[PDB]
């Protein structure tokens, strides 16, 4: 009978319950995004890495929901190579920082995948 | 110097030399103590526990002034007969009590001191309400003055009738019955105390059918008519839902049972009554539980003053003669207290203190309880004109019915008035003013044959 | 066919052959009749006047169904002495009563009957609340289980201290006493019954200094803290003004004396507390007036059923070994009636009727009345964990003050619970459990010396 | 459309398979308070099915056990917990209680995991 | 002690020995089970899923009292045919239900159970509303007696006419029909079910032309009129 | 009509409802599920969670992982209905939470 | 006259004012719990072993009231032994947790007893 | 303008005689609710002064006797009667009571004179 930890087990939404994603896997998700027709976009956070409510608290109002945007979403892009390329560069300048890969569907106008790409060291 | 430890109550609470301030509240407790508790000790126990003291010493006494605030047993009257019941005089300073609230005043003075294990029995005979406290009260919504002028009715006792059976009449029969009673001569009809809103008959229905009947009888007779509508309910939402509708219906009087209803709700009800001009009738439902016994409880007088203060147009006041208890002299005492601006001490009447009311409106006393057409002159002689005389049995039981039963009482009332005014004596020549009156009313005469030889005597 | 006039009560309202229904409210009156008055009649007298009947024949009875709606007297039980006292068993149908309404239920079964000249006296002992009637009631806004979850307090009796002197303290002085109290280990402090809002101390200032003090000590002890804030008031508007502010401070709990406020005022309050998340604390201020005597009144047990349906989280219940009266066996009876879901007829404790509450929440009995440290195994044996025990003087009469008075109490309470839990007999070892727990607690030991000989025993 | 025509004595049985709602009628409707779009963006949750769990037993859990149970389910990975359909306000467990103990648990699991939580 | 997994329904939710209580809501389901499905089980299946139970063992049952709160199936009655249809008698305790709330009572005894793949079909025939439950309800705002008093109508059945065509009439055209109707001797007229407020006729205009017409004919006939 | 879709239905931008699947489902249902509803759906497990041998936190973990394990595999290009039973066994290897639940609901199939 | 300290006196509900109980007493509380047909369960906490209020503040609302569940309530336990076994166990997984032994009534459905069974060390 | 200057030590006595109300400031005001022209067109009287009378004694008269004198005044030919400045609401006569008798008394002396009356 295994007791699940109540600390040290912070999560990042879709995929964070599996082992961390290898570069064959961080590639394979990127391909799917592109195979489906989404546009990929990278985002990052240096401060509070999870959700909180500082400035308001009414229903469905949350804080820490937004991160900062890495450049522009990748209209133009066909290769999954060029995405992880950006991931390399964003780590390489903000190593103490959360980075997420997202992709849009422009017809529905929602985010259709999102998954952690990088963490600090522990959080 | 805070000394911990139990001390005698007597040390801080018994003060045989105290001179009362025209502002204190005064209490006369009929104390029957246990065996081997000295008068003075039981008196101060009573005075401390209803005021500022407790059972052992507390240091938070030193933060304030016990002198300013404590209740004082200021006298002990060794009492006639009973061994060894005495009368304890206690004085409560004005500052103890919250403005506008009977409840609070009944919470300190009677909160616990009656369950006291160091006594046999306790009863609260009289309460002297200072006139500076009386002034934090609206009191009656209207008073005997406004009530009479609103209705245009003068020179006689008022007449009502409580609809029977207590319960189990459906709304439509309620109103045909009111119509009947109101048209044949009654100023007022009424719901029984138990009549509130039940399966057999939901409140709103009753109100509508009864408003119709009010107004049909009023046209019929040319006399102003008033059915009493019960707002008594589980919740003040519901108590207030009913007066609002009575409000809307435009009808003159509503009812509340104050002791079961209770005082917070009652003084809420009087406020809405003076704010929207509804006259308000009171029933003292349960009173008997508390006032009935001689050794232990609260005399009706005390609860009579409470009603004045909280507010009420009418309050039940016993019949002396009828089927439930209440005795004359005493019954005489408590009427001047519901009614007058000023009642001097008078111990022959169970009047413990002088009571000044500082213009606060009077309550019209309501007599009601196994009374009938023969009671009518004993009645007129006891209560006088400022009173409401109430006949359910007295009317809903006449051989000819409700319209007549009404007529029987209305005439037999009238027949009394004139005779007294002409200079007759109502108690020596009472039985006759009625026989002479049987001659002209067939309505009356019928009722005296049926209630020939019913006398409520015990 | 209708015949005008007086008949005996016994003919319609005495049915020794009647089979009570599960829908019937079942009244138990201890009746002392007049000389001459037979059982069957004074018995019937009682059921008629508390239900549908009247002192004469009225014709409208024909309009409705007597059989469907009359209260009957179905059993008379002879009671030791002469005297010629007896127990008269009365069944009133469901249909007679306003749903959700203690007020209608008490007006009726106890409105008038106690005032019959035709008795010496009369006491309501017990009332079988049929469950179909329970179900029409909210009752306590939370109940025993729910209170414990919300405070997170388990395994032991709870601990309160009413502040002293009862009256005369400042708002700021109050929550000074309240803070020094709560931090020393009390689950609760309280307003005395007497305090609402007066000259020396206006409520909202009180509510303020108490809340600053509710919490400064919660975060100090790491333990959830309350202070009984008394809403009890003159009018219903004020009463609602007080718990709103409370709702608004974040405070766990409010108080109301239900009988000087009245069941109407109380029901609105227990309705608002459930909708606003407030615990409800009840004082039974003014009871012993109603309940003290054996021959006349209303047994506390009716008054505690009636509070259960009106609603409240806590009700004072007696101390047994205290300054206020309340005998053991009889007290054990109404604590299960407050508490349990089903309660079996128990004559030796005075339960005259099997009482089912079909899932209504339980009220936690509050013990409180001149008790102190040595009474605590009597208290934890008598009530059981499922209780608030409460120490006014017993905390502000401790020699070193409020945080130590409070400590002395919490350890001695804890000591009894460890002792019990470990197999020790609280009737036979508790004096020694206290002695024991003294070596380990200097605060306890101090309060043990001042109060080493104070009993109350008559 | 379905008021009476189904009780028709001149038939054996009737059933309504499909209804074509014109789009000019559809437009007199607010419809969903939020929709699949806003729901996802409010919660910040994307790229997977959402996960809930209906608390058991259907009935008979007291409010305090409701919330310890929600806390448990929400913390170990669920996006959502839930009351059973029958769970409304009853003797065993009055609504307001449930709501308060359940709000606490919502917010305790949310801190615990860093994931947005909804009972 | 808690053991994870699927067990039969019949073990907790079939008590042929149970004595119904006056507090129990008493359900009468006409059940057509699947091939194989025994009486006792599909019977129990029914009471579990309409009350406290679940398709597997869950541990929180230990936290509460099953005996105090489970709906039980207490009687199966064989019904003519094969088919193998039967009548399964179900007792749910009081405690399961929101006071004054048809909504809670129907959600529960009829929320889900009719969708069991494990039946062919299922019908709720009758429900013993225990009285202790009735008492939590206002029910009709007046009732038979009260309506008759208020209208003053006695001794005969009452008379209504729903207006036609069901739909397509004007507000003014409505109370034209309503007036010619009420004056000829009907106690009532009505709106068809279908009419609320539409393009051809907005309610409040209707309410208006009906009331002008409620009364013009009351005073004409000397008889109380509704629509 | 193959789908019981009688008319063409246009919604003129009206928001969509997220469908909720729920009813005797468990950890083994998870990929049939993901293949049927897709991503825009809410997958609901009371039994599926409150009945895991280890309790509620784990039952949660079992489903959360077995869900995830599906997502990634579909995204990587696996077929969820032909290779469904496996993405779970491979996943039993890393979650002790999961693996426990597949032993308990090994051979429960809702079929009629 | 002695002063009860205004700091450093953090408490834990039932028993917390008594001297810490020996295992002899700890097993004795369990025995009482089992003897009255209640059902034992262990709870624990790592961040915040007191009540505060962060996420709302209305009457009746507090945070910190729930701890984490240690496995499952012990249904079918008979021998008070078995409670300590699990108690020691949580201590080994989390020496620096707060741990409570709580006994379930299932009829009344409230906790009939709840006493602290381990503190960390420092605070 | 009249806040403190009347208290200066360096003064023995100061009186504000007049205030020029510039027209710009006038405009932020409503002023009289109806004014002369409008009163006159409501009450429908022209050509003479109006006639009034204050009820006497100042204070001390009851809600009925107020209304009894209010009728006897209007009918015999006053355009107005009126409460004295100090009549407000007191233990000798509460307001809601005056208001209500005084209104019987206004309309009755209205139907009797056929002139419009007020109080
Ligand atoms: O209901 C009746 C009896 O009516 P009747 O005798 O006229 O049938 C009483 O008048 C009052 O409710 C009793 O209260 P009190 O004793 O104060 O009057
Ligand atoms: O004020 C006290 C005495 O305080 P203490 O004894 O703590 O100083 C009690 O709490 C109640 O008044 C007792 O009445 P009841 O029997 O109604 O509770
Ligand atoms: O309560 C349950 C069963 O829970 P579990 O199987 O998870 O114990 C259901 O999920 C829905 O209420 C049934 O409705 P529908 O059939 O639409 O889902």
């Amino acid at each position: 009978m295994q007791v699940w930890p109540p600390i040290g087990k912070k999560k990042f939404e879709t995929l964070s319950y599996l082992p961390p994603l290898t570069r064959d896997q961080l590639l394979k998700e990127v391909e799917y995004l592109l195979r489906k027709g989404w546009v990929p976009c990278l985002e990052f956070e240096l401060k509070k890495g999870f959700v909180y409510r500082e400035h308001n608290k009414s229903p469905g109002y949350y804080d820490g929901r937004y991160w900062t945007m890495w450049k522009l979403p990748m209209f133009g892009t066909t290769d999954p190579a060029q995405v992880l390329k950006e991931l390399d560069e964003v780590k390489k300048e903000y190593p103490r920082a959360f980075v997420r890969v997202i992709g849009f569907n422009n017809v529905r106008q929602v985010q259709c995948i999102s998954f952690i790409a990088h963490t600090p060291e522990s959080y | 110097g805070f000394k911990a430890g139990v001390k005698d109550y007597k040390l801080t609470y018994y003060t045989p030399d105290y001179q009362t301030k025209d502002t204190d509240i005064l209490a006369a407790f009929r104390v029957t103590p246990q065996p081997g508790v000295p008068p003075e000790e039981a008196g101060a126990a009573v005075a401390a526990e209803s005021s500022t003291g407790t059972w052992t010493t507390v240091w938070t006494d030193g933060l304030t002034s016990l002198d300013r605030y404590k209740g004082r047993c200021y006298e002990i009257e060794p009492v006639p007969g009973e061994d060894n019941q005495f009368i304890a005089y206690v004085a409560y300073p004005l500052d103890l009590f919250e403005e506008g609230s009977v409840t609070n005043m009944f919470t300190s003075i009677v909160g616990n001191v009656f369950g006291f294990k160091a006594l046999r029995a306790l009863r609260l005979e009289d309460l002297r309400i200072p006139y500076a406290y009386v002034k934090t009260f609206q009191g009656p919504p209207h008073g005997i003055q406004v009530e009479r002028d609103k209705l245009n009715k003068y020179g006689r006792p008022l007449l009502g009738c409580t609809i029977k059976p207590k319960l189990g009449l459906s709304a439509k029969n309620y109103g045909r019955a009111v119509y009947e009673c109101l048209r044949g001569g009654l100023d007022f009809t009424k719901d029984d105390e138990n009549v509130n809103s039940q399966p057999f008959m939901r409140w709103r229905d009753r109100f509508l059918f009864c408003a119709e009947a009010i107004y049909k009888s009023q046209a019929e007779t040319g006399e102003i008519k008033g059915h009493y509508l019960n707002a008594t309910a589980g919740t003040c939402e519901e108590m207030l839902k009913r007066a609002v509708f009575a409000r809307e219906l435009g009808v003159p009087i509503v009812m509340h049972d104050y002791l079961t209803g209770g005082f917070t709700a009652n003084t809420t009800l009087s406020h809405y009554c003076r704010d929207n001009g509804l006259l308000l009738h009171i029933h003292r439902a349960m009173h008997a539980v508390i006032d009935r016994q001689k050794n232990h409880g609260m005399h009706f007088r005390v609860l009579a003053k409470a009603l004045r203060l909280s507010g009420g147009d009418h309050i039940h006041a016993g019949t002396v003669v009828g089927k439930l208890e209440g005795e004359r002299e005493i019954t005489l005492g408590f009427v001047d207290l519901l009614r007058d601006d000023y009642i001097k001490k008078d111990r022959s009447r169970g009047i413990y203190f002088t009571q000044d009311w500082v213009s606060l409106p009077g309550v019209i006393p309501v007599a009601s309880g196994g009374i009938h057409v023969w009671h009518m002159p004993a009645l007129t002689e006891i209560f006088g004109d400022d009173s409401v005389l109430q006949f359910g049995g007295g009317t809903l039981g006449h051989p000819w019915g409700n319209a007549p039963g009404a007529v029987a009482n209305r005439v037999a009332l009238e027949a009394c008035v004139q005779a007294r005014n002409e200079g007759r004596d109502l108690a020596r020549e009472g039985n006759a003013i009625i026989r002479e009156a049987c001659k002209w009313s067939p309505e009356l005469a019928a009722a005296c044959e049926v209630w020939k030889e019913i006398k409520f005597e015990f």
